[PDB]
């Protein structure tokens, strides 16, 4: 399921703003 | 009054403060350090108690040298200058600001209810009326900000606090900017970036409307429309021109999201001749009483558990670090206006 794929992903915690 | 009339008065108030910013309104020695509420490349947010009043506040602390290394000088000056000038029910209040030899301080209203992010991840997802209640607040906040020529640039659940009445407060103004023309800085959060930012184009306030589409999708689905393990894979999905909706999304919600998550700028809602009215008048918002939301007369779908004005149970725990103040002034010229 899309939920299972999200939960197993490395991006479920707080997401940082980008840096260059 | 009309929306045009209300916004004209709001602009007059903002401009007076924008042109003559408040500076050096408190001192670190006036606050008692309680606990770290959050951290990031920007620095940290600490729960503090103002001794003279007994009030609790959220103190955002930035290390001047670290801001310089991250090339965030202009962005930090924008943040403070904008925060001290704005006034809107769904915007966090900047109570005081000051700096010392080492750090910059922005003392903000404390929301013990915590971040929308925490509640959203824990609950899993918000039902459509719950998501709509929060979305209406963002629509009104962006109409207010955009009328002042302010672009927000970092909408996400991590940046939205839930107050004691269940209403939301936008807090982070680290990438906000007052710009009349187009702008070019690559900034924001991967999942929320509009295609025109990824593609290094000159962009405008329409990026905030795309970000609203991402937020509504995330609130209602429990996961964002574009996600992957790495930012590059997220960008490929965003630019692909394709989006998939959960089967439980209402027809009205999918239609609104197709208009917000619109790669074509001549077709993106918020960016047309009718402006924000294309969003406010959409079928998905038919039950929304815009005035009642602004006046905070609508019963909130969720009230965070109140455990005291200084309780931190709605926040994660962070490693506590010293607040060091050097005996020598750092970056004096760079932050002269702060
Ligand atoms: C820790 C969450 N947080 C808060 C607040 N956390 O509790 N009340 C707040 N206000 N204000 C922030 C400003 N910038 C940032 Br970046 C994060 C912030």
């Amino acid at each position: 399921t899309t939920y299972a794929d999200f939960i197993a992903s490395g991006r479920t915690g707080r997401r940082n703003a980008i840096h260059d | 009054e009309s929306v045009k009339e209300f916004l004209a008065k709001a602009k007059e108030d903002f401009l007076k403060k924008w042109e003559n910013p408040a500076q050096n309104t408190a001192h670190l020695d006036q606050f008692e350090r309680i606990k770290t509420l959050g951290t990031g490349s920007y620095g940290r947010v600490m729960l503090v108690k103002h001794m003279e009043t007994g009030n609790h506040y959220a103190m955002k602390i930035l290390d001047k040298q670290k801001v310089v290394k991250l090339k965030q000088i202009e962005h930090t000056l924008n943040e403070k200058r904008i925060l001290q000038a704005v006034n809107f029910p769904f915007l966090v209040k900047l109570e005081f600001s000051f700096k010392d030899n080492s750090n910059l301080y922005m003392v903000l209203e404390y929301l013990p209810g915590g971040e929308m992010f925490s509640h959203l991840r824990r609950i899993g997802r918000f039902s459509e009326p719950h998501a709509r209640f929060y979305a209406a607040q963002i629509v009104l906040t962006f109409e207010y900000l955009h009328s002042l020529d302010l672009i927000y640039r970092d909408l996400k659940p991590e940046n939205l606090m839930i107050d004691q009445q269940g209403y939301i407060k936008v807090t982070d103004f680290g990438f906000a900017k007052r710009v009349k023309g187009r702008t070019w800085t690559l900034c924001g959060t991967p999942e929320y970036l509009a295609p025109e930012i990824i593609l290094s184009k000159g962009y405008n306030k329409a990026v905030d409307w795309w970000a609203l589409g991402v937020l509504i999708y995330e609130m209602a689905a429990g996961y964002p429309p574009f996600f992957a393990d790495q930012p590059i894979q997220i960008y490929e999905k965003i630019v692909s021109g394709k989006v998939r909706f959960p089967s439980h999304f209402s027809s009205d919600l999918k239609d609104l999201l197709r208009n917000l998550l619109q790669v074509d700028l001549t077709k993106r809602f918020g960016n047309l001749k009718n402006g924000v009215n294309d969003i406010k008048n959409h079928k998905w918002f038919a039950t929304t009483d815009w005035i009642a939301i602004y006046q905070r007369k609508v019963e909130a779908p969720f009230i965070p558990k109140f455990k005291g004005p200084g309780d931190t149970s709605n926040f994660d725990d962070y490693e506590e670090e010293e607040i060091r103040v050097s005996i020598n002034e750092k970056c004096g010229k760079e932050f002269s206006e702060f």
